[PDB]
């Protein structure tokens, strides 16, 4: 029945945990929309967490900037920021990542000048919530950062976090591109004197963002290595890609590693799905190992689980295949027959990555050429000088020569032509392209080609 | 930044008493300036107590007169500002330092203080 | 009717001028008589309330234009009044910055920078007030939390020298709103409570109840007077407002009187005028009562008759205390117990983490509480708000679910897996988890392994009796390892020098391993 | 399936083409199979409408306690301040110069905000609108709304929806008309011939001249351009007549019909709202996309895709 | 009840004691690290905030700068100690954050001629007992009388002056209570004095009195809120089984690293009560225990 505001909040919040984290009922999301698009706040009042709360929870359903209860909330968040102290911060940063409006950015923006200011007067979980939430969005205070990271570091010398603190921490901190080397020492430091509570489920998602942030470092990468073999029996299909993925970053060549994963892997080709063969497929491609009887299996059974394909899963999938050498006739006519269908989902990497392997493949379906060549219209702005010059490269050997598919083409390749005739891996590409077309078609491109540069 | 507890602990005081002899040759011209506010001059003595620098007594005696001539306006016009910990560390120094600095000053923050003229930072 | 009918249309599509009088105006009429159909006709309502968002609401006092959005809010169909800009230069006066303030708190919508602005304005205007107007604008701002102590300091200074222009509620009101400031000075309110006890002779029976209230929220440091004025109460206890002697009983809760000379006959007072009590007064009279260990069976019989009267339908978050208090009196009460378990089994969707976890946790011991249905059906509530349970919520609710006997063998492995990244910051953090899990003595290795990992720096604390317990829950687990035994057994060797045979088994295993 | 951030699971695609079916919101969801026979209508109002041209609901399809929040979307679509979020899956918008004017129409927003498109799935008027196009299937091809402003808002001449149709092979549609707020000829509600849609044997009508400066009575009166001396015979039995609607009253329509819209003479705005259905058995005429940045067809191609979604299926 | 801890600065931890006595650097943070971890787990206090890292060794010294007499909180004169000012604003600020006082009293900073020290101040029932010498003179002393000394009925706040030499520590390093009616003391020359002192001024009262070996660095927090745990430094053996004997359970902390550089146990934490606020008449929920429904 009718319920007061807070009661509200608190269910919707339990809606919310039980949706992220116990399984992804659909009949839940749809009675916490229909509650929630019918539900309002002025005429109650109410302290800042409940306001918080119901912000967070219909932000997390899918409301965007415009409907009555997120403008409800957002005004009272503007008017009232001294109500808002660093128990309810965390919960706002992260209901306003998503929302980019001008009232929006202006909150953000008033919740990071006011959190490098409590730096020194925090605790664990305050900190551990904060950074967290600080991560989701894509802010770029380095100052609040370094105020954070000296706290953490000091907190660190008396031993309180947890498994999961250090890797919400060390995630958090991967993600903003923070390379603080003593940080992540003082991070790995806690975690290595924790005796037996690091489980593998607690373990690997560390190793995953110590091998995400970039740090050069080969002695603590060893240990990494060393402390993972123990735990080799122990994983499943996802944990492994995740290994795979993981030591790829590191880019160190641990050979004795690398076989006992394999022969690990081996056993579980059964429970592998798409997302995991591409995974593994990207990571071996990225570290530049060739391993044949683990790719044949991997081929095989990707054959088997065709239509549970995205776009990022081909994307990888086909590339992998294409730089590997390993062909399947069928396989590849199912990949494009799929693709076609797919064709709107591309982004701006996969699309001209998907056109380029299939190219040199020289396996040249045609309900695929012009499904991928339709949609390079819509994204041609978005891409990058080589990813053009490749995907122009793609179209030549694909032989369109259509004016409405190739004029925003050339356009960007003309505006980003300082990049593109200064790319030596591929001054032999523009050959063919210009061969195909000749100079009765882009007589800028090609009086800039001709000239010396 | 120098460390006496450390890997080169055989030329710490070494080192700390050419920092302070510097100290001491930028203190003797400090009379020549003008202190825009308090806590500039808060944090210079902050400087010369907790790094234990001789000043003379000229420059402290333009120091305290300066602080006397700035902290009357406050004082005097009731409202405009100065934290009443801020009159408290400047009382203190000058106890420390001795009253013929500005035997005026003692008895003016005393009686700032009495009439609570100044409020407290998180007020 | 016909031309009803006409007006009626003309009204509903939205030609007519309305101006901002007219609309308070047939407000007004329907919501006293509505003897015509006006809340009735949606789209009548509708227009009208277009009619008043579009006019202009500059020309009515705040008290019309909420009671124009409360008229509106009943239909259905949501209203707030329009918000109000700060005035200009030559129309600034301390009479329209108060009408200012007024007008936010009224509509109750808030905001921080035009009470920035305002408070900015204020000072150097703040010759011409009013002494009748400072102890107005004084509770005004108290009322909008504004934490802003040197401005209300001027204003208490200023008030206290204009001391003889001012009636007793407005003393009464100054001091009431001024106790709700944190950061004022303390000889401000030395001198203001000073000033209140020289106006004993005037203060009427509603103007005591600020006085109280302030001295409650201040603490024992004024306690003398709050001794001055008790004093003066000894010549009226004969007939008080059950409230003022409720907040007479709450201060001496608040105060820790040494004195129960009056105390005694301050509740015998109370006694038999209680009966009138709401709600939370009667809770909280209760609590004041039970702090200062006067319950007896004569009060008890009569309270227990008083609060029957609500048992039925208590607010939920008044119920965990009167179970509380109940606990710790020897006297048969066992049906208003029953009552309240009743209606805490109906409001058993509604409560929160912590209201279920307390309330789960002063059921421990109950006989009566072992076979009654919310032995189970509070569990399966237990079981999914179990997410967002703190580690003292989780803590309670697991010392009462265990000792009630819940046979749910995953709910202790949710408890420890929700637990194990919380971290514990003592033993009575931690034992009712091992306590939960004891109940069936098995469990996967790995959380035993980090059960023991979380013991063994704890071992330093608890004396001699708790190692037993420690022990106890150990063994029957499963344990193993070896760094975890030889710590508790240095604590052991810490009290006793010898292995005797006085110890128990256990405590002789343990000395031997 | 990719990875989706633990904070992204519950969010929704940009465009709402996507989700295959009506959010829980508004009314709560489609009834089941057999729970789709209660919304029929009388076999009089369909004889009606083959006489009249138009017809009217017996009752109201919509409650105030939704209209005000489709008012509100409607509101919340024409800011000029900020944006309305997704704007770009719009067909076509009057905002796009970033000025506007005395007139707000919106198309294909069903793609862009909430419960506006659950309205396309309200059974009260799918069933009906499939009861009109010979009991079959029904397919939505694009919504559009009006907006006018205060007491400057303008009018909308005579026209004949198919006019705007060429590409349709058959005359097999159907436009149901939604009155958010309380309508008359004094705030712009419709007048249309009773007897338009059977001149000239189903033939076009001349498209008529207007002027953007003229009072709404020459606006009017042009009707006597386009007709003949047997058309004027049938104008003098037959003359227009203007409908009132109240909030939440649905209009229907044909195709061949003319119709036009009184201006706006009241202290503040009014909303309505068009949508246009399809039958079955209806194809293409020419290569290329029916409406801007949609799938592609072949010349004699039947017309179906992600864009035009299927709505109601008897049995 | 809070607890507030510095964690020492490692640049710059002193080579040698005062007397030239070698300290351990990593062993001193060590040990304050055990002792930290120690500290939360004692089932008495709530919480512990940890401030921050500061240059100067003598900051970790945190209970100088107050002391709490009864139900008020008051500030000791900086005279002799004017370079840690600015370290005091930030402990207030910590201070701010849990949320007890607003600021301190200035009763002690406006008696001119008043030199004062804490740890000569010892919290006893419903009284204080004030040590004179070297450090409190006696001015010190008849301000605190004035303050403080009430002599009403029901009422009364009892002061004790204890007299002492100059060559004793404060009072609260060697004489001290805990539990309730129960008295320890060390076992010498400043502890008997001491002892014999106290029983002169108050002799109608008899308690429980259980010495210390001298030199051993003790800490039970007495008052209202009743502990049954003590802190003895791991340097001393007799001590351990004498207080078990007196009826409370000793908890063995290591200090050895920290006693070198003349900071006992007590000048490391600072205790405070704070006065949660009861808004409108309405009182507040309170850490309840004991033994519930013993009737069956």
């Amino acid at each position: 029945s009718h319920l007061s505001a807070r009661n509200i909040a608190t269910e919707a919040l339990q809606m919310k945990k039980l949706h992220q984290e116990r399984g992804g009922n659909p009949m839940l999301a749809q009675q916490a929309r229909r509650v929630l698009f019918a539900t309002s706040i002025a005429g109650q009042n109410l302290d800042a967490r409940s306001v918080a709360l119901l912000l967070n929870t219909a932000v997390y359903f899918g409301m965007e900037s415009d409907a009555k209860l997120v403008r409800e909330c957002i005004d009272y968040c503007l008017k009232n920021d001294k109500l808002i102290t660093v128990d309810v911060l965390p919960i706002v940063v992260t209901a306003c990542a998503t929302l980019k409006s001008r009232d929006a950015r202006e909150v953000i923006e008033m919740q990071a000048q006011k959190a490098a200011r409590n730096a020194k007067f925090l605790d664990a979980k305050d900190v551990t919530n904060i950074i967290s939430a600080f991560s989701k969005t894509g802010i770029n205070h380095e100052k609040l950062f370094a105020f954070l990271s000296r706290r953490v570091q000091t907190l660190a010398r008396v031993g309180e976090f947890e498994a999961a603190h250090l890797v919400i921490l060390a995630n958090a901190f991967s993600r903003l591109r923070y390379r603080d080397k003593f940080l992540f020492g003082a991070i790995a430091r806690r975690a290595m004197s924790l005796r037996e509570r690091v489980t593998v489920n607690e373990l690997v998602p560390l190793i995953v963002a110590f091998s995400k942030i970039g740090l050069k470092d080969p002695k603590l990468s060893k240990r990494f290595a060393t402390k993972a073999m123990e735990y080799v029996d122990q994983m499943n299909a996802e944990q492994v890609a995740s290994m795979f993925m993981a030591f790829a970053y590191f880019g160190i060549r641990y050979d004795q590693l690398f076989g006992v994963l394999t022969n690990r892997a081996v056993e579980l080709i059964d429970e592998f799905n798409a997302q995991y063969i591409s995974t593994t497929l990207n990571a071996f491609q990225r570290i530049g190992i060739n391993n044949p009887e683990l790719f044949d299996n991997l081929a095989e059974r990707a054959l088997a689980v065709v239509q549970d394909h995205d776009a990022r899963d081909i994307s990888k999938t086909v590339t992998a295949l294409a730089h590997f050498g390993l062909k399947d006739e069928e396989l590849f006519k199912r990949l494009a027959s799929h693709a076609a269908s797919i064709a709107d989902q591309f982004d701006a990497m996969g699309l001209v990555n998907t056109a380029h392997a299939f190219a040199r493949t020289n396996f040249l379906q045609q309900d695929m050429a012009v499904a991928l060549s339709e949609r390079s219209v819509y994204v041609c702005r978005l891409l990058d000088a080589g990813e053009t010059r490749r995907l122009l490269w793609a179209l030549a050997k694909f032989q369109v020569r259509d004016p409405k598919i190739l004029t925003p083409v050339f356009n960007r390749c003309l505006a980003l032509h300082y990049d593109f005739f200064a790319d030596p891996t591929g001054s032999e590409e523009i050959e063919e392209i210009f061969d195909f077309y000749g100079p009765n078609f882009c007589p800028p491109l090609y009086q800039l080609y001709i000239s010396r540069g | 930044q120098v460390s006496d507890g450390g890997r080169n602990a055989m030329n710490a005081e070494p080192t700390r008493q050419k920092l302070r002899a510097m100290g001491e040759q930028i203190g003797c011209r400090l009379d020549e300036v003008e202190y825009p506010a308090l806590p500039v001059i808060l944090s210079i003595l902050d400087v010369v107590v907790t790094l234990k620098i001789y000043v003379p007594k000229k420059c402290l005696q333009v120091i305290f007169s300066q602080a006397n001539d700035m902290v009357a306006i406050v004082m005097e016009q009731k409202d405009d500002p100065i934290t009443a910990e801020e009159g408290r560390q400047l009382q203190a120094l000058l106890s420390h330092y001795g009253n013929d600095l500005a035997p005026e000053l003692s008895q003016r923050m005393k009686e700032a203080f009495r009439e609570g003229v100044l409020p407290d930072e998180a007020s | 009717p016909s031309a009803l009918h006409l007006i009626f249309e003309r009204c509903k599509l939205n030609l007519v001028e309305f101006t901002a009088q007219d609309v308070y105006q047939i407000c007004t009429t329907a919501y006293n008589m509505d003897t015509l159909g006006m809340l009735q006709d949606p789209d009548f309502m509708r227009g009208l309330h277009d009619a008043f968002r579009r006019s202009d609401q500059t020309v009515i006092s705040p008290f019309q234009a909420n009671l124009i959005a409360d008229t509106f809010r009943k239909v259905g169909i949501n209203s707030m009044p329009k918000e109000v800009s700060v005035p200009e230069e030559d129309a600034i006066s301390p009479e329209s910055l108060i009408l200012v303030l007024r007008n936010m708190n009224i509509t109750k919508q808030r905001d921080e920078r035009k009470i920035n602005e305002v408070l900015k304005l204020m000072f150097p205007i703040l010759d011409e007030f009013s002494p009748t107007q400072l102890s107005l604008t004084v509770t005004e701002l108290a009322r909008l939390k504004s934490t802003n102590a040197d401005f209300v300091g001027k204003l208490a200074k200023r008030i206290m020298e204009y001391n003889d222009d001012l009636s007793a509620l407005d003393i009464s009101s100054a001091a009431v709103s001024l106790a709700y400031c944190p950061g004022i000075s303390h000889n401000i309110l030395y001198r203001m409570m000073q000033i209140v006890e020289e106006r004993m002779g005037e203060f009427q029976p509603e103007d005591y109840i600020n006085v109280l209230h302030a001295l409650n929220t201040l603490g024992p440091k004024f306690v003398n007077t709050f001794r001055k004025i008790v004093e003066c109460g000894l010549q009226h206890v004969e007939n008080m407002d059950a409230v003022t002697l409720t907040n007479y009983m709450v201060c001496f809760s608040t105060m820790d009187y040494k004195q129960r000379e009056h105390i005694d006959i301050y509740a015998d007072a109370l006694v038999e005028v209680a009966t009138d009590l709401s709600e939370k007064d009667l809770v909280m009279a209760f609590i004041a009562l039970q702090r200062l260990r006067l319950l007896s069976d004569t009060m008890f019989g009569t309270m227990a008759s008083c609060v029957i009267r609500y048992a039925a339908k208590m607010d939920p978050r008044n119920i965990a205390p009167i179970m509380d208090i109940c606990s710790t009196v020897p006297h048969a009460s066992d049906h208003l117990m029953k009552v309240l378990m009743d209606r805490a089994v109906e409001c058993t969707r509604i409560l929160t983490a912590n209201q279920l976890g307390d309330i789960l946790d002063i059921l421990g011991l109950y006989p009566p509480a072992r076979e009654h249905p919310l032995v189970q059906l509070f569990g399966k509530q237990a079981r999914l708000r179990l997410d967002l349970m703190g580690p003292d919520a989780l803590a309670n609710a697991t010392r009462g679910l265990a000792n009630l006997g819940y046979a749910d063998p995953e709910y202790y492995a949710q408890a420890a897996e929700t637990g194990f990244r919380y971290g514990f910051k003592d033993w009575t953090l931690l034992e009712p988890m091992l306590m939960g899990l004891s109940i069936t003595g098995q469990c996967p290795p790995t959380m035993v392994r980090v059960l023991g990992s979380h013991i063994a720096p704890m071992a330093r604390s608890m004396s001699l009796m708790e190692i037993e317990r420690a022990n106890r829950y150990l063994r029957r687990l499963g344990c193993e390892d070896d760094f975890v035994y030889k710590a508790m057994a240095s604590r052991v060797l810490q009290f006793v020098k010898e292995v005797t045979p006085e110890m128990p088994e256990d405590l002789q295993v343990l000395l031997q391993r | 399936k990719s990875y989706v951030l633990k904070f992204l699971r519950g969010q929704l695609p940009e465009d709402l083409k996507d989700v295959n079916g009506a959010l829980g919101c508004l009314y709560g969801t489609l009834p089941d199979v057999d729970e789709f026979g209660q919304f029929v209508i009388s076999p009089d109002v369909v004889n009606s409408f083959h006489q009249f041209g138009y017809v009217k609901m017996p009752i109201p399809v919509l409650d105030h306690q939704q209209i005000d929040k489709l008012a509100d979307e409607v509101n919340e679509l024409a800011n000029n301040v900020e944006h309305h979020p997704k704007t770009e899956r719009l067909y076509a918008t009057s905002l796009a110069d970033l000025t506007g004017g005395p007139l707000f129409f919106c198309q294909g927003q069903w793609r862009a905000a909430w419960g506006m498109h659950d309205l396309i799935y309200l059974p009260t008027i799918t069933v009906a609108a499939s009861q009109i196009l010979n009991n079959s299937l029904v397919r939505l091809w694009y919504d559009e709304v009006f907006m006018k402003a205060a007491r400057t808002g303008p009018c909308v001449p005579w026209q004949q929806n198919y006019a705007r149709w060429q590409h349709t092979k058959p005359v097999n549609h159907v436009t149901v008309m939604i009155a958010l707020d309380t309508m008359n000829k004094d705030r712009g509600a419709p007048c249309l011939v009773p007897g338009s849609h059977r001149w000239r044997e189903g033939g076009l009508l001349p498209p008529v001249s207007y002027d953007p400066t003229k009072d709404e009575a020459h606006q009017l009166n042009t009707i006597w351009e386009i007709i003949n001396e047997e058309e004027g015979e049938m104008l003098m039995d037959t003359p227009p007549v203007t409908v009132d609607l109240r909030r939440g009253e649905a209009l229907l329509i044909h195709p061949l019909t003319l119709f036009a819209t009184h201006g706006n003479r009241s202290l503040d705005a009014v909303r309505c709202c068009f949508i246009h259905y399809m039958g079955e058995k209806t194809y293409a005429v020419q290569n290329g996309p029916l409406l801007p940045h949609t799938t592609k067809f072949q010349a004699d191609a039947m017309i179906q895709g992600p864009f035009y979604p299927v709505v109601f299926d008897p049995a | 009840l809070h607890a507030f801890v510095r964690s020492p600065h490692y640049r710059t931890i002193p080579s040698a004691g005062p007397n030239g006595i070698v300290v351990n650097r990593d062993m001193l943070v060590h040990q304050f690290r055990d002792f930290y971890k120690t500290l939360q787990h004692c089932s008495l206090v709530d919480k512990v905030h940890l401030m921050s890292e500061r240059p100067s060794v003598e900051a970790l010294r945190v209970a100088d700068q107050m002391v709490s007499i009864g139900a008020t909180f008051l500030e000791m004169p900086l005279t002799g100690m004017e370079h840690r000012a600015t370290e005091f604003m930030e402990s207030m600020r910590y201070v701010r954050g849990a949320g007890g006082p607003s600021t301190l009293a200035s009763y002690l900073q406006d008696t001119e001629n008043c030199r004062c020290n804490s740890g000569d101040v010892v919290c006893l029932p419903n009284g204080i007992a004030v040590g004179h010498g070297p450090r409190t003179n006696a001015v010190a002393h008849t301000t605190l009388k004035q303050l403080f000394e009430v002599k009403d009925d029901q009422f009364s706040f009892d002061v004790f002056t204890l007299e002492q030499e100059g060559d004793a520590p404060p009072l609260g390093d060697y004489f001290g209570f805990a539990g309730s009616n129960v008295l320890l003391t060390w076992k010498d020359e400043h502890g008997l004095l001491a002892v014999d002192q106290y029983q002169q001024k108050q002799p109608h009262t008899e308690m429980n009195v259980v010495y210390l070996e001298p030199g051993c660095h003790f800490l039970s927090f007495y008052g209202v809120d009743h502990t049954i745990d003590v802190l003895v430094q791991k340097g001393y053996e007799r001590s351990m089984d004498s207080i078990a004997a007196a009826g409370l359970n000793p908890i063995p902390v290591q200090w050895s690293e920290m006693d070198k550089l003349g900071i006992s146990m007590r000048a490391a934490v600072l205790p405070l009560k704070f006065f949660k606020a009861n808004v409108g008449g309405m009182l507040s929920r309170n850490k309840s225990r004991g033994a519930r429904w013993q009737t069956h």
